RNA sequence: CGAAGGGAGGCGCGGCCCUUCCAAGGCUAAAUACGCCCCGGGACCGAUAGCGGACCAAGUAGCGCGAGCGAACGGUGAAAA
RNA sequence: GGCGGGCCUGAGGCGGCGGGGGCGACGGGCGGAACUUAAGCAUAUCAGUACGCCCCGGAGGAGAAACCAACCGGGAUUCCCC
């Protein structure tokens, strides 16, 4: 029954988890283990698919032989420049990245220069709305003046749900085996 | 061994029979006061002195000028005496885009 | 030359000479025995050319 | 005895040669987000109080040269003084 | 032996990854060696200095 | 412009946040096995400083290094012989234990080059380096004219001619100058250079 | 011996069959004046492998 | 244990200058070396010499469990007449 | 809770292409002696040698200064003369 020696890779990507719900994760990596809620995150990715950019087969029609829609950017290199100049209004972070240092100091740069961000779930996720397998962060810059209203309903709620005091002094860490 | 190398420097100076198989380099004071009122050939002009011909690095390396940007000049009379070499050597060159059979490759350092 | 076999001196008591021998107990490595090296072997670092002013 | 004597060195005239804020708000967010090492925390620790031998001490052995823990003695005092 | 090898050969001639009986004879070094196209690739910044400062002939007097 | 973040994020080594994040996976690197294949660089910016580029043919491999000094292999512990000689315990290898991480991967995998390798974790037992290696048949690489020269057959297998940075380091080419002027062609080729005798023709 | 495996009688084979004197022929046609095959074995004298 | 502007200037340390360079990533021709093998030359050796081995069958015959050791033997005459 | 997807980490198979082993030199990396010299012998010398192992190539390695210097200064490497 659930007594099976499982493979070794899935022992130790269970154990993996079990070390960080016990250790003291330092308020900074806790960040990214406390994501912003389902509910908002459905919110922003329905607006990110209405910007987005070309699809796989529209490329590929694109590329047969044959304009300034506002799309998405992506990537940490292209979003930190954004950040930097103020030109994003909002950063999606995803909650799990291979080298967490590749986006730890994101958080940090946001609140600096003002502009609003939210950690999301799953990089896969944010791969999607930009049509790529995985990404680090997208960020909207622009936002359709039809889709102005929502955008602000967002950014509402993501600065009720965001609090970067708050997680820059968690420190949640860990959990004993008995609260289950 | 003399005869294999003559030979290779013959070959060479078959491959490119107008250009000549040294390209100009610069005079420079040989080191040390043992040596300092001596002058030899160094490896290349400093950008300072092709700038007093008004030649760049690339137009000077295409025309033969051997070009050193590591080389800093340290006196101002290194710089005049470098800037008069180019001066003789672009007077002395004559730029080809049959003559060019009777043109005389010019043989070992280029202005001694 | 004379020096790609395998010799050694047999010893001091089996009532022959002490120059190297052969497996078999034949001389070798001396200049005195056949098939031996030359005792000074000639040598290309001879000075060949003499020097003039 | 490393030059010469000539009394009337100078027969030439010498050309002489004449001699990023980003990168200092990067190490701003850095520090931000990671905080002092645990020797640093010590020698802000002993200039609040020990003071100036004590933590050059423990500096120059951490560090290793005196530039640069004279040095790190005067960044850190920075924010030693409001301890 | 022969007219079938010779059939063959027109067989899978014009394939891609044809038999290595009917490939170029060569020697384990040669075969894995670079093209002279691939060798004398150059980045397209360097190849750009290249016709910016092409070679010349000239003589000095 | 994000690299330039976690160049100075990777300073702070002993960083509360680091630390955490280095003990996770110095247990897992513990876990796993001495020459592990990555299906990606763990450490995205060093890699980039030392070539990688994520293109196909384009490798990196983890190889886990033992912490330690060496104890020369002679039976018993005796080192016959004049006494300057004895001693097998505490002596020190000449070439650092990322240099031996590159060897390693060498061996292992004889198919692909070897471009550079990094620090990643390290533990009191045991110390990981993780090594770009390069496949020289792949398409893109051969056609690439950035690393189009792994391909060329004399880099076969350049750690074991100490031609990868740390072997570098450990034959002194790190250094130049006064201090270098007798490892330069190489120590054994400078020695052979200063120990020949001339013996010209008009001597 | 009477059990013996087939590789070791076949290099046993080749080493009698092959044990024979120059054909007188052959000495004829290449004027030999040295008749004697020095490769010629005796099993009581020699030790083959 | 661990930096930030740092390195070097052939006597360590602390200070102050000066001169000179940019480490901890990568590529590169040429001149340079050299056996097997082919070519040519020699104040070289001349069959106990010269390679161990000039000889139709030499690393051969032979020897040693094995690693390995390892020979000897040139010439009729102009023509086999 | 159980059923699908995405991502991430693995697992087996199939295709294409590569690796392996050889050469008494030259070359690169390592491990590494002792006889010997010191009229003895420990540091030293032999010798950063013999040998063992690994790795290329027609050459290899080195190489465009965190260089040398102290000058009325030179200017990547390798090689030769001293």
């Amino acid at each position: 029954t659930p007594f099976v020696r499982w493979p070794r890779q899935v022992r130790i990507q269970r154990q993996k988890a079990v070390l960080q719900r016990r250790l003291k994760v330092p308020p900074t990596v806790n960040q990214f283990m406390n994501p912003i809620s389902r509910n908002l995150t459905n919110e922003i990715f329905n607006l990110a698919r209405k910007y987005s950019p070309e699809s796989k087969e529209e490329h590929k029609a694109r590329l047969l032989q044959i304009s300034d829609k506002l799309v998405i950017a992506s990537g940490i290199r292209r979003i930190t420049s954004l950040v930097e100049s103020k030109r994003a209004k909002l950063v999606l972070i995803a909650n799990d990245v291979d080298p967490l240092e590749l986006v730890l100091w994101l958080p940090t740069l946001c609140h600096k220069m003002g502009v609003p961000y939210a950690i999301v779930r799953t990089k896969g996720d944010l791969g999607k709305l930009v049509h790529l397998k995985k990404t680090t962060s997208v960020c909207f810059t622009d936002v359709n003046p039809e889709d102005k209203p929502t955008f602000d309903k967002i950014l509402a709620a993501v600065a009720h749900e965001v609090d970067y005091a708050k997680a820059m002094k968690t420190y949640g860490g860990g959990v004993r085996r008995e609260d289950e | 061994r003399k005869i294999r190398r003559r030979q290779t420097r013959l070959q060479k100076a078959k491959a490119i029979f107008p250009c000549p198989l040294q390209k100009l380099r610069p005079s420079v004071t040989r080191c040390s006061q043992k040596f300092n009122l001596t002058q030899r050939i160094g490896r290349g002009f400093t950008l300072r002195e092709l700038q007093g011909v008004g030649l760049s690095a690339g137009k000077a390396r295409q025309i033969g000028i051997a070009v050193d940007p590591r080389r800093k000049n340290k006196s101002e009379e290194s710089v005049a005496r470098n800037v008069a070499r180019l001066k003789e050597y672009l007077s002395k060159v004559t730029i080809f885009s049959e003559e060019i059979q009777q043109a005389i490759q010019h043989q070992g350092v280029v202005m001694p | 030359a004379g020096v790609q076999c395998t010799a050694h001196s047999w010893g001091p008591g089996r009532a022959v000479a002490r120059l190297p021998r052969k497996h078999g107990g034949i001389g070798a490595y001396a200049n005195f025995a056949r098939g031996g090296h030359m005792a000074h072997p000639t040598t290309v670092i001879r000075r060949w050319c003499r020097k003039v002013n | 005895p490393g030059k010469v004597f000539n009394l009337k060195k100078g027969g030439a005239v010498v050309r002489i040669v004449r001699k990023k804020p980003h990168q200092e708000f990067v190490k701003s967010i850095i520090q931000e987000c990671t905080g002092m090492a645990p020797y640093e925390m010590h020698i802000i620790e002993l200039l609040r109080m020990n003071k100036d031998r004590h933590a050059l001490r423990y500096a120059k052995k951490r560090l290793g040269n005196i530039k640069r823990a004279k040095a790190k003695r005067d960044q850190l005092s920075v924010y030693a003084r409001n301890i | 032996n022969q007219k079938a090898r010779d059939e063959a050969r027109a067989a899978f001639e014009g394939a891609e990854h044809i038999p290595k009986t009917f490939r170029p004879r060569l020697t384990h070094a040669m075969r894995c060696q670079l093209t002279e196209k691939q060798k004398r690739l150059l980045p397209s910044k360097l190849m750009k200095r290249k016709l910016q400062f092409p070679k010349l002939k000239y003589a000095v007097k | 412009g994000a690299y330039k973040y976690v160049q100075e994020l990777w300073r702070k080594k002993q960083s509360e946040a680091l630390h955490y994040l280095f003990r996770l996976r110095t247990w897992e690197y513990r876990q796993l096995n001495a020459i592990k294949r990555c299906s990606h660089p763990t450490r995205p910016e060093k890699a980039r400083r030392l070539g990688y580029k994520a293109k196909r043919g384009y490798v990196v491999y983890r190889v886990r290094v033992r912490r330690g000094g060496r104890k020369r292999q002679c039976v018993h512990g005796i080192s016959y012989g004049k006494p300057r000689n004895i001693g097998i315990v505490g002596l020190k290898p000449s070439r650092s234990l990322r240099a031996l991480a590159e060897q390693k991967v060498g061996r292992r995998l004889p198919s692909l080059r070897v471009l550079n390798s990094y620090w990643v974790a390290q533990d009191g037992s045991y110390k990981w380096y993780e090594v770009i290696l390069i496949d020289p048949f792949h398409p893109w690489i051969r056609n690439d004219p950035k690393i189009n020269w792994i391909c060329n057959p004399v880099m076969k297998r350049r750690e074991c001619r100490g031609l990868t940075s740390a072997g570098r380091k450990a034959r002194g080419l790190h250094n130049k100058g006064i201090g270098a002027m007798k490892l330069r062609p190489s120590k054994r080729a400078a020695w052979k250079r200063n120990h020949t005798r001339s013996l010209r023709r008009y001597r | 011996t009477a059990n013996k495996t087939l590789s070791r009688k076949l290099r046993l084979a080749k080493k009698t069959k092959t044990n024979k004197n120059i054909p007188r022929w052959v000495i004829a046609k290449d004027h030999l004046k040295k008749t004697w095959n020095y490769k010629r074995h005796h099993w009581r004298r020699s030790h083959l492998k």
